[PDB]
């Protein structure tokens, strides 16, 4: 068990809070203390979830989901399933106040989209401006819907909390600068969490592994600021049964799930026939052998930066199966029919290339290059983007 | 939608990928 697997947060003031990490508690909190605190649970990457969200983040097993059709007993059984995971987890962590705090504020009525009216979706701080939230809970503090923007957790597991404001000591300064001054003050092993509108405190490095500059975007936004990229390598985790392609950033995988069987196979040089690597120009994906061959210097730099062994570039089998278009959407590329209607010269769109004979080369190239070189899209690509 | 409506659209995409990637079987 991790010594920082929970943090207990308490209100001590107008817009003032204090936290204590599990390992720093000087006493064994009673069930009342547990139930009166905002309880933050550490997930597998060091994000911290308040209770109603930690509970729903328990996922249902594939088999159980399938076996379940019903409905509403559907909700009942999902809840009973998560309730036992939740209860057993609280027992092991030694927590005796196990309230979930999912109860909604029943004085608040939704708009026709079943969402909060704009007048009901803000909390007002005394000194720091307003903050937008996702949901109105009957127990707002305990549900996590009242925390500050920033949680710092030092190498000693001490918690410091912070609010941004328009024109503060970091106005128009970058998250990375705040970050450097934090690790100078506290130690370079210090963790920084940035609050989501939901109440989740996402670790700053988790956010950057999701999209470079996300941590900074979230940081700026707290102060009312606004400021202005394919993954380096990707692995196909789809094509199953055969199922659709789904290419997941290698960096994401290796940073965030260092003991995944995908991650560990990749580290040993396996699954190289499912790996795509970005050209020096940023516009094209190709196999690792193709890149090794066509640009050995960039190959060696990309593979060291991303954490893959250079042996992948001396491998080859004896490409028509691959999707005609892939689309970047976070740290993964998706086939067009996998994106929701709201998701869909986009610089996020990559086309399965074809040579002068009409045959698939295996590469994917950005649509912007098709426009710049005045190259017509292949017809398979062209109809998916219609 | 009370199981998911306390989450941001982005928090749900994050979770979806984490779950996908935690439960994905190696190829044969
Ligand atoms: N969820
Ligand atoms: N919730
Ligand atoms: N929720």
């Amino acid at each position: 068990r991790r010594t920082d697997e929970y943090i207990l947060v308490r209100q001590t003031g107008q817009d003032k809070f204090a936290g204590t990490t599990k390992c720093n508690l000087d006493h064994l909190p009673t069930k009342a203390e547990f139930n009166a605190s905002c309880r933050l649970y550490r997930d597998g990457v060091g994000n911290y979830y308040p209770p109603p969200l930690a509970f729903e983040r328990i996922d249902l097993p594939e088999q159980l989901a399938a076996q379940l059709l019903e409905p509403r007993e559907q909700s009942k059984q999902c809840f009973q399933y998560k309730l036992e995971v939740w209860n057993r987890a609280h027992a092991e962590m030694g927590i005796t106040g196990t309230d979930i705090f999912y109860q909604t504020d029943k004085n608040i009525k939704l708009d026709r989209n079943y969402k909060l009216r704009p007048e009901d979706r803000y909390i007002q701080t005394e000194k720091y401006g307003r903050r937008e939230i996702q949901k109105r809970y009957e127990h707002q503090f305990q549900a996590g819907s009242l925390l500050p923007d920033i949680l710092i957790k030092t190498p000693q597991n001490d918690i410091h909390f912070s609010y941004r404001f328009a024109g503060d000591a970091y106005a128009n300064k970058r998250f990375e600068e705040f970050e450097r001054a934090i690790k100078t003050k506290y130690g370079s092993d210090t963790e920084i969490k940035l609050k989501s509108k939901s109440g989740i405190m996402h670790d700053s490095k988790y956010l950057e592994s999701w999209e470079r500059g996300s941590a900074d975007i979230r940081f700026a936004e707290f102060a009312g600021e606004n400021r202005a990229q394919f993954p380096a390598a990707t692995v196909n985790m789809g094509r199953q049964p055969m199922t659709r392609d789904r290419h997941v950033s290698v960096d994401y995988l290796l940073q965030n799930l260092p003991n995944s069987p995908w991650t560990q196979a990749l580290k040993e040089g396996k699954l190289w026939d499912r790996v795509q690597v970005l050209a020096r120009d940023g516009n094209r994906y190709m196999s690792p052998s193709r890149l090794e061959y066509s640009d050995p210097e960039h190959f060696t730099q990309l593979m060291d930066q991303v954490g893959l062994p250079v042996s992948m570039g001396r491998q080859s089998h004896a490409f028509d199966r691959q999707a005609a278009v892939i689309v970047a959407d976070g740290p993964n590329l998706r086939e067009v029919p996998d994106l929701s209607p709201e998701k869909l010269s986009q610089k996020d769109v990559l086309i399965a290339d074809r040579n002068e004979k009409g045959q698939r080369t295996g590469t994917y190239t950005n649509v912007v290059e098709y426009e710049r070189l005045m190259m017509k899209l292949p017809s398979d690509a062209a109809q998916l983007l219609a | 939608h009370h199981q998911s409506n306390g989450f941001t659209s982005l928090d749900l995409e994050m979770i979806e990928l984490e779950n996908f990637v935690l439960h994905c079987p190696l190829p044969e």
